[PDB]
């Protein structure tokens, strides 16, 4: 979650989002360059009583912000694409969740071995227990074992929604029909929280996501308990 | 022919600039009235 | 001295420094002392 | 085939009206028989109420709203079935 | 007085009527499909033929009349027509990307094929393929119909455009018919979504194009065009082409390789 | 008189001058929505006391700026005004049409505010996605009513497209080729291109959702074997090319106006700004699905996305840094317009680079649907475009009114412009990098310091809006007529005197072939 | 720029009621709108 | 296809459409169509610039292709010149219509 | 048929000063009349039609 005054990213949960990380700060460091190079620029070149009124040739200087703003480009380009394709490559499961979208709630259903479902209300504010956070909390989170690489397929039985959680690098749109996937793993145990990220109707700002990540045999004897 | 000049190439009469104040107060401030009273409109429905 | 509106497509005075030799001089009607000045001008400047 | 003719000189409205009744309204001619014999109102297939065909999420805006708008009794089925 | 040889247009209340007949034609649309009257709908349908009318008699007015088409004008209409062309065949790959999403990658629920099950397409080579035939055949009689009038050739020229504006209409009876007969309709899923919506733009755009050729008939009946000056008639005729290849594609497209 | 006049204009000046006011008109409407927007998220809990309302403004706020303030001003207020001025044409090529492109217009904003005052509104944000936008999530009228308003926009910025191309191409003087004419008469033909081959896809698409409402098809309906991705494909072909379509004219005014409070008499590289801009256009039309990053593409088309979204950084580099080298040697006039430009330069830039991020289909799948994308687009759009405007208004208000501004007013409207915006949207990037949402009319608690802060920003761009209004009304009031501009050997726009005549250049300008 | 001077000069005091004016036709509507934004609730 | 009864321009064209193609047989351009050739732009052989009135823009393309195109009224009277490369013009009134 | 556009070319280049739209006759003026009242008429008629349609009904 994130913590008031938060100016970055919330601190990555998965090794992924870690990667995240360090390829905003490179890039980030290249905007703040650019940006203040620019205003500087414009700074010097409205503080002189100078002239140079001519026209200017203007073909030796094309070539220099020309080539460089590119080979800045690959610079962003090359370790931005090297964690796409490290995103997408070979994962090998050890377990499959799916999560439907409805108006205004998310479903979860655990069926490798037994049929394990429940749906997933955000806690109203007038419900909420001490210390709980408004418009966060759920009455069933997504329990889940830690450590472990886990295939969550997205989908939906209305309108687009899209499951989102922000410290695990995570945003996949729910849309019906179509079953979309992606791959989550958990260096830590704890609850993980996110928040519906398509505009879904009246309460898209009211049906969050909580994972709780835990150690196996504890996911193991919860999912016996659900059923 | 039209009226050239200036305060003539225009659909509105700047000619007294209190009834040009009554006039912009009444273009502008409607334009900028309009959604409140929308709102107004949605939320006494249901 | 006075600029009129129908003046527009005339060559005009500017007071620039880039552009310091204005395209026409600030007083075109010269008063009679004036006017002996410039004859004057024709002479020495000394 | 390009073509298989060959014409240049002297061509303009005369080549053109040569085409129009030598090849053009000749093929109109034959494509007209070859749809005059393999016509013949046929089979009507045996409906079956899949879920994707006969979509109604809204009524028609015309008759009693079940009826599309060139609907023919003989091959197009309600989604309740073939009309008798 | 001007010393150029642009048109220099008289006020006209034809924007206006045009653009009410807009509000009046969808706000009518929407009377229609959600508070079932038709009223505001005709009342805009006529406005707008009013409009068109009104507009385009002006203009040969401005031509025929009072020879303002200088050749710059003139030059400028050729873009203008050129460029409202252009968007017309966007408009249509929309349709066609729409038709090539849907067909290329079926979906469960049409049972993971194209056609879909259920749906029987019509053999491309009956009518489709006169149809084909007819709208080709028109391709060739206003050619010429264009040929003859630049000759100075006025029986050739109403002959020519007579045919054209026949196979027109023959082209328009023979959908009609096919879409009266055909088994699938608009509400067969995708298959009918894409089939009806694209053949029947097309299908609109024949008219329209029918309906302009009609106007060049009457015209040239009335010795409107010369020799040389006749862009009404070239602007149909390029219409018309159009209307030919966008046909072309819909019969590889739908009727052909979607079946 | 005065309706053969007004209603019946076949004079690109009067109607240019129609087209002003109903932008002006318009972007009040779309400030108070932004302050209703505002208002909502200025402090936690919930405000209006339901959320398809707050949805409805949100949904309204975008299209009355995009289609009713910002094209209408820059395209038909600046290029109606200035494009034949500055050829030296007598008019546009279809003056009649010119006047149905206008006249649309209002049709088009009364479609859309009866789409929010019929049923619940339209709260389906300005991309009007099925199936949200679909006849069960969103049954009634509204939905009809908003693509209607659509249609009737897209018609006139169509009819708009033709009737510019026609007249650059067709009526500068023989001698002029178009690589003599302005950059300002370029930006809008490049325009004109993208809107006449974006808008056909918009059309064909929301005509597509039409009949999904209201004639049982399916293109976006899994049911009868449709896609919603397939919406989204058809929207952004046409979207992203529209926020080119937005910025370009800006970019011509900003040449020009640094050109001349630079004293220059031409911008610096000329030739590299047109191509630039051609470039833009063309590289404008690849990338759309940058917008589609979250929707499970697969990972070469992201890779593909991603690169050619980024090659746009070039081109608009050339831009940024011809203008830089344009002031460069300047005798430089801190006019209130000079102000506008140099603060475009500078938030257009911030905004461009937030882009580039974004571009990035990585970090875009944290990013996208928050804060981040909505602090990007109110730096190039709000700011870029209302700036650009701003700026482009302030230059030339003397030559369409023949009336100057009072000067230090101008200036007093810039600074408190320049604080609001800056305070609404800066804090804006803290709320997407720490994950809130796009779209909500309430957040977690952690949010609002951020949110409070973005919220008092937007009422002093309130109190700029305001001032705005008094200091036109305050030049029409005290009626100073313009006597002399300088510079006008290189701004052909100025040379008929202000405001010009009713008919300009009835006789031809006279230059030679060399 | 060069200019006549105004045909109608407008003085500080005018200045203050024309700004007052324009304040005013944009704050009190949407004012009272939003002062009122609870009773609307309430129906 | 040959036989008659289409109109010519000759016979039906009316109005400017006449006026232009009637002054074009004549080789002459007074709805300003083509590009003028330009003199050597002496003081001696100035650009005769024809007008219907007392003055006319002149756009200066200085030199071939340049981009800016230097503009200004040129007056009855004496010859002007370019403000920028100082070519002369000449305004030759009445010269175009009444 | 017989060629009458010389007939028109008169009508319509008469120094009257008429626009181009009325410049035919009182025929102009009779569907021009007809097209303006259908317009501004049915405009009316779909601005009562948006307040009916922005209340709830029995
Ligand atoms: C499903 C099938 C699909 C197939 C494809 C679809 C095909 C359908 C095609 C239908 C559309 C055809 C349009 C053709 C228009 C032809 C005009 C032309 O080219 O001549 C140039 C003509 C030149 O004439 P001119 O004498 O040289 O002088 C011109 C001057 O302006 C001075 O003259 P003027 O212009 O002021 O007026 C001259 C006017 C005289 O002026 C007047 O006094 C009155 C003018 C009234 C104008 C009406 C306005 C129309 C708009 C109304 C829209 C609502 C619809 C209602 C229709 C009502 C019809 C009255 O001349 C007339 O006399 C005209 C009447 C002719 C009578 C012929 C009747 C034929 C009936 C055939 C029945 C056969 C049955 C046989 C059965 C036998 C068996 C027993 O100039 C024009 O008229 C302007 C042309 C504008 C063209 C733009 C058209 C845009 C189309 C949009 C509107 C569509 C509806 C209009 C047609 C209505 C049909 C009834
Ligand atoms: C563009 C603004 C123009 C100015 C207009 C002024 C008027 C408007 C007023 C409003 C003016 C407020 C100015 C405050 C600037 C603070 C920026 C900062 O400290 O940012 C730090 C980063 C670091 O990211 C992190 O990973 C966070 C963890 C590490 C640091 C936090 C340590 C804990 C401290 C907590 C307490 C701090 C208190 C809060 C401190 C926060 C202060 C708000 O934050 C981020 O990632 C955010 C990334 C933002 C991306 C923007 C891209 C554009 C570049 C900048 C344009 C200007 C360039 C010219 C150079 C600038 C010259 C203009
Ligand atoms: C004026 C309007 C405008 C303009 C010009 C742009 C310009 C760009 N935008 Fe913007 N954008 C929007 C308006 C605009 N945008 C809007 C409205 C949305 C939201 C749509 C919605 O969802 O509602 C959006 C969303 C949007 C997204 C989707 C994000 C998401 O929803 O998750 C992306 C993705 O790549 C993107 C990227 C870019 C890029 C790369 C540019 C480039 O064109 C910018 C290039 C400019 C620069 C880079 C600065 C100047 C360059 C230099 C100084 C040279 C040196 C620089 C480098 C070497 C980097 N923007
Ligand atoms: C040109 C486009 C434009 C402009 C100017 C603006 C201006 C503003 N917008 Fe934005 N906005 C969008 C386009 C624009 N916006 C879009 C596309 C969305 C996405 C909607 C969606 O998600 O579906 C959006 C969404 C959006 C959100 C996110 C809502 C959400 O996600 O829930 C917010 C939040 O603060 C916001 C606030 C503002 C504010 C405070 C201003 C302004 O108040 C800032 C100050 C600027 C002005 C006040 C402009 C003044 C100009 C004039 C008055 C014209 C003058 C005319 C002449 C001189 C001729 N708008
Ligand atoms: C898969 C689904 C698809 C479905 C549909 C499929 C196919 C649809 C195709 C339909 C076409 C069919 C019929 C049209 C037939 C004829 C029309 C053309 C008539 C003609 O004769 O065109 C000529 C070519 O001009 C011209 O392209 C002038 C062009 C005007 C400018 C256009 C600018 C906008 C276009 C953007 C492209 C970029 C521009 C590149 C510029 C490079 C310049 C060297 C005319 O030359 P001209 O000197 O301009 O004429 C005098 C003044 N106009
Ligand atoms: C003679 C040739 C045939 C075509 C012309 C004749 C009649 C149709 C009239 C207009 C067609 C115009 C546009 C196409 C729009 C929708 C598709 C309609 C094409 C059609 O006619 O398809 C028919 C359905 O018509 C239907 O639903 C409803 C048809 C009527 C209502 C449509 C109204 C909606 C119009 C949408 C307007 C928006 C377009 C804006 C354009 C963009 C501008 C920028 C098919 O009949 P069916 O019974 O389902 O199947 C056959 C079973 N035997
Ligand atoms: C059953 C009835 C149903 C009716 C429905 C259809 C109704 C209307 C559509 C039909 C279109 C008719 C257009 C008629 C235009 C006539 C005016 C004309 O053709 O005007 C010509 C100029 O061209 C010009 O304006 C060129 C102007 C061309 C206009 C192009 C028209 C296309 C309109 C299509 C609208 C598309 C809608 C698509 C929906 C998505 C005049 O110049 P010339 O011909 O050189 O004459 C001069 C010489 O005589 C001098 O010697
Ligand atoms: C459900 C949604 C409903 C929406 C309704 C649509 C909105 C309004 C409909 C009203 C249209 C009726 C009026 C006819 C307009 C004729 C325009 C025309 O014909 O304009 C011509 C220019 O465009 C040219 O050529 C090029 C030809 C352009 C023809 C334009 C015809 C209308 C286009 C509508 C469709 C646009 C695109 C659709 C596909 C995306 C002539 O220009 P003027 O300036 O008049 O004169 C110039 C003079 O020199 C001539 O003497
Ligand atoms: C792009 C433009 C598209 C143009 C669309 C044109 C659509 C034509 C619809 C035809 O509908 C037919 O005509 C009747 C009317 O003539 C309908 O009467 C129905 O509609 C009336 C609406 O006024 C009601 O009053 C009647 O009770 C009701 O039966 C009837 O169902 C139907 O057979
Ligand atoms: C986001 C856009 C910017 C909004 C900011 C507006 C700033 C405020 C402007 C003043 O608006 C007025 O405020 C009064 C209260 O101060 C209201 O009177 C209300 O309250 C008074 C005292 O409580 C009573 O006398 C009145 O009857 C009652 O209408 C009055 O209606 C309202 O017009
Ligand atoms: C050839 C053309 C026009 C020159 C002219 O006729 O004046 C010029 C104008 C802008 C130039 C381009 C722009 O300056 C941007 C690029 C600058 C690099 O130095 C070379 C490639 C580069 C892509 C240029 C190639 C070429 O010199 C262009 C395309
Ligand atoms: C009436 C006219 C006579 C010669 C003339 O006016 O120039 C002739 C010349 C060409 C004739 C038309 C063309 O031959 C084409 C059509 C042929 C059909 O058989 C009759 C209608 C048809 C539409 C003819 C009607 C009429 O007889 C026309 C128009
Ligand atoms: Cu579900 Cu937003
Ligand atoms: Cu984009
Ligand atoms: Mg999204
Ligand atoms: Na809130
Ligand atoms: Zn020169």
């Amino acid at each position: 979650m994130a913590y008031p005054m938060q100016l970055g990213f919330q601190d990555a949960t998965s090794p992924i989002m870690e990667e995240l990380l360090h390829f905003h700060d490179h890039t980030l460091m290249i905007v703040f360059l650019i940006s203040s190079l620019v205003l500087y620029i414009i700074s010097l070149m409205l503080t002189t009583k100078l002239t140079h009124t001519s026209t200017m040739d203007a073909q030796e200087v094309e070539t220099i912000w020309t080539i460089l703003p590119a080979i800045i480009l690959i610079l962003i380009a090359l370790p931005s694409l090297r964690i796409l394709y490290m995103m997408d490559e070979i994962n090998n499961p050890s377990l499959t969740v799916k999560t439907m979208g409805h108006q205004w709630y998310w479903s979860y259903e655990y069926t490798d071995y037994e049929d394990l479902s429940f749906d997933s209300y955000m806690i109203p504010t007038s419900e909420l227990k001490p210390g709980e956070l408004r418009l966060l909390e759920v009455d069933n989170r997504v329990v889940l074992p830690m450590e472990m690489t886990i295939r969550m397929l997205v989908s939906s039985e209305d309108v687009l929604h899209s499951w989102a959680v922000p410290s695990l690098g995570l945003k996949t749109d729910a849309i019906p029909g179509r079953l979309n996937q992606t791959t989550l793993m958990s260096s830590r145990p704890g609850l993980y929280y996110g928040q519906c990220s398509e505009i879904c109707g009246s309460n898209h700002s009211f049906m969050p996501i909580v994972l709780e990540l835990v150690p196996l045999k504890y996911f193991e004897k919860w999912s016996a308990s659900m059923l | 022919h039209y009226e050239e000049g200036p305060g003539k190439n225009i659909p509105f009469s700047v000619e007294n600039k209190w009834r040009l104040l009554a006039m912009m107060t009444l273009f502008f401030g409607s334009g900028f009235a309009a959604p409140f009273f929308i709102v107004r409109h949605q939320l006494l429905k249901k | 001295s006075v600029v009129k509106s129908e003046d527009y497509a005339l060559p005009s005075y500017v007071d620039r420094r880039d552009y310091p030799l204005p395209d026409v001089a600030h007083v075109k009607n010269l008063s009679a002392s004036q006017k002996a000045l410039k004859e004057k001008e024709k002479a020495s400047w000394s | 085939a390009s073509a298989a003719k060959g014409d240049h000189g002297g061509t303009g409205a005369r080549t053109w009206r040569f085409l129009t009744f030598g090849l053009a309204l000749p093929s109109v001619a034959l494509c007209t028989l070859n749809s005059w014999l393999h016509s013949g109102h046929r089979e009507r297939p045996a409906f079956i109420p899949y879920h994707h065909l006969r979509i109604r999420t809204k009524p028609f805006s015309w008759g009693d709203g079940n009826h599309t708008f060139f609907h023919n009794p003989r091959v197009n089925p309600l989604p309740t079935g073939y009309e008798k | 007085h001007q010393t150029h040889a642009y048109h220099m247009v008289n006020p006209s209340p034809w924007p206006l009527t045009g653009a009410l007949s807009a509000l009046l034609m969808t706000s009518g649309l929407t009377m229609w499909f959600h508070f079932n009257s038709m009223t505001l709908l005709m009342i805009g349908l006529t406005t707008n033929m009013l409009t068109m009318y009104q507009w385009w008699r002006d203009v040969i007015r401005e031509s025929t009349f009072q020879g303002h088409h200088t050749p710059a004008v003139q030059k400028g209409l050729r873009y203008g027509m050129i460029l409202f062309i252009i968007s017309e065949v966007l408009f249509f790959t929309g349709f066609f990307w729409a038709f090539y999403h849907s067909s290329l990658a079926p979906t469960p629920e049409l049972g993971g094929c194209w056609p879909p099950t259920g749906i029987h397409p019509l053999n491309p080579l009956e009518v489709p393929l006169l149809n084909t035939s007819v709208l080709l055949a028109s391709g060739v009689s206003i050619t010429w119909a264009h040929h003859s009038l630049m000759e100075g050739d006025r029986k050739h020229m109403l002959q020519a455009l007579f045919i054209t504006i026949t196979l027109g209409v023959y082209f328009t009876l023979l959908q009609a018919s096919e879409y009266y007969e055909a088994p699938f309709t608009i509400s067969d899923g995708v298959y009918g979504s894409t089939f009806f919506v694209a053949t029947g733009f097309h299908g609109l755009h024949v008219i329209i194009g029918s309906t302009f050729l009609i106007v060049c008939f009457f015209r040239q009946l009335k010795f409107h065009f010369t020799s040389n000056h006749h862009f009404g008639f070239e602007a149909a005729a390029w219409y018309w082409h159009f209307v030919d290849v966008v046909w072309l594609f819909l019969y590889v497209s739908i009727y052909w390789w979607g079946s | 008189m005065f309706i053969n006049r007004w209603l019946f204009s076949t004079n690109h000046k009067d109607i240019g001058t129609l087209y002003l006011l109903f932008g002006a008109w318009a972007g009040m409407v779309g400030t108070a929505l932004s302050l209703l927007i505002r208002a909502e998220l200025g402090q936690p809990g919930t405000l209006l006391g339901d959320d398809q309302i707050y949805n409805v403004v949100v949904t309204a706020h975008a299209f009355v700026m995009i289609f009713f303030m910002v094209m209408p001003i820059m395209i038909g207020g600046f290029g109606n005004w200035l494009v034949p001025l500055m050829i030296g044409a007598p008019d546009m090529a279809f003056p009649r049409m010119n006047n149905m492109s206008f006249w649309l217009l209002p049709p088009s904003f009364l479609l859309l505010l009866a789409s929010s005052m019929v049923e619940a509104g339209a709260g389906t944000g300005w991309t009007v996605y099925p199936p949200l936008a679909g006849n069960l999530a969103h049954a009634g009228a509204s939905v009809d009513l908003t693509i209607f308003s659509l249609h009737l926009a897209g018609v006139s910025s169509i009819l708009g497209a033709i009737n510019f191309i026609t007249t650059i191409i067709n009526m500068k003087p023989p001698a002029m080729s178009q690589y003599q004419t302005p950059l300002f008469v370029w930006s809008v033909m490049i325009t004109a291109v993208l809107l006449l081959l974006s808008l056909p896809v918009l059309a064909a698409g929301i005509t597509m959702l039409l009949t999904d409402r209201n004639l049982n098809t399916t293109f976006f309906d899994p049911a009868g074997g449709g896609d919603p991705i397939l919406y989204q494909h058809l929207f952004w072909f046409f979207g992203h090319p529209e926020v080119y379509i937005l910025i370009l004219p800006g970019f011509g005014m900003i040449s020009h106006i640094v050109t001349y409070y630079s004293g220059k008499k031409e911008p610096f590289g000329y030739m590299g700004m047109v191509w630039a801009m051609m470039s833009i256009g063309f590289l404008g039309f690849i990338v759309w699905a940058h917008h589609m990053f979250t929707v499970g593409m697969d990972v070469d088309t992201r890779a593909y996305f991603t690169s050619a979204t980024m090659i746009i950084a070039i081109p608009t580099g050339v831009k940024v840094f011809s203008w830089l080298a344009t002031l460069h040697g300047g005798n430089i006039k801190w006019s209130p317009a000079m102000m506008w430009a140099l603060g475009f330069i500078f938030l257009f830039t911030v905004g461009g680079l937030t882009g580039i991020v974004l571009a990035n289909s990585s970090l875009d799948i944290v990013l996208h649907d928050t804060y981040y994308v909505v602090a990007h687009f109110h730096y190039v759009l709000s700011m870029g475009a209302v700036f650009a405007i701003m700026g482009g208004f302030v230059h030339w208000f003397p030559l369409f009114s023949g009336y100057t501004l009072n000067d230090t007013w101008a200036k007093i409207h810039f600074a408190i412009m320049f604080v609001g915006v800056n305070m609404t949207f800066f804090p804006q990037h803290f709320l997407g990098l720490s994950g809130m949402p796009r779209r909500y009319s309430d957040y977690p608690d952690a949010y609002t310091m951020w949110n409070t802060i973005s919220s008092m920003g937007s009422f002093i761009s309130l109190t700029a809006v305001m001032l705005m209004v008094f200091i036109i009304w305050e030049a029409f009031a005290s009626k100073r007529e313009v006597l002399t501009v300088d510079l006008t050997t290189t701004n052909l726009e100025w040379l008929n005197g202000c405001p010009p005549p009713y008919h300009t250049f009835e006789e031809p300008t006279y230059v030679n072939l060399k | 720029i060069t200019a006549k001077p105004a045909k109608t000069p407008t003085s500080p005091k005018e200045q203050a009621i024309g700004l007052s004016v324009t304040f005013l036709s944009f704050l009190l509507p949407a004012g009272w709108v939003l002062y009122h934004l609870d009773n609307y609730k309430k129906s | 296809a040959s036989g008659g009864g289409v109109p010519t321009d000759e016979e039906q064209a009316t109005g400017l459409e006449r006026e232009v193609m009637l002054a074009a047989r004549k080789g002459q351009d007074p709805y300003n169509i083509l590009a003028p050739k330009a003199t050597s732009g002496t003081k001696e052989d100035p650009n005769l610039v024809p007008s219907i009135t007392n003055k006319r823009i002149v756009g200066c393309i200085c030199e071939e292709d340049n981009s800016t195109v230097i503009w200004f009224w040129l007056h009855k009277g004496e010859a002007q010149r370019c403000p920028s490369c100082g070519t002369h013009y000449k305004l030759v009134p009445h010269q175009l219509a009444h | 048929f017989e060629n009458r556009v010389a007939e028109k070319q008169k009508l319509f280049q008469e120094d009257n000063g008429l626009p181009v739209h009325l410049k035919g006759g009182a025929t102009d003026n009779i569907l021009y009349r007809v097209t303006m009242t259908l317009c501004l008429g049915g405009t009316l008629y779909s601005l009562y039609c948006l307040g009916w349609a922005s209340f709830p009904h029995k």
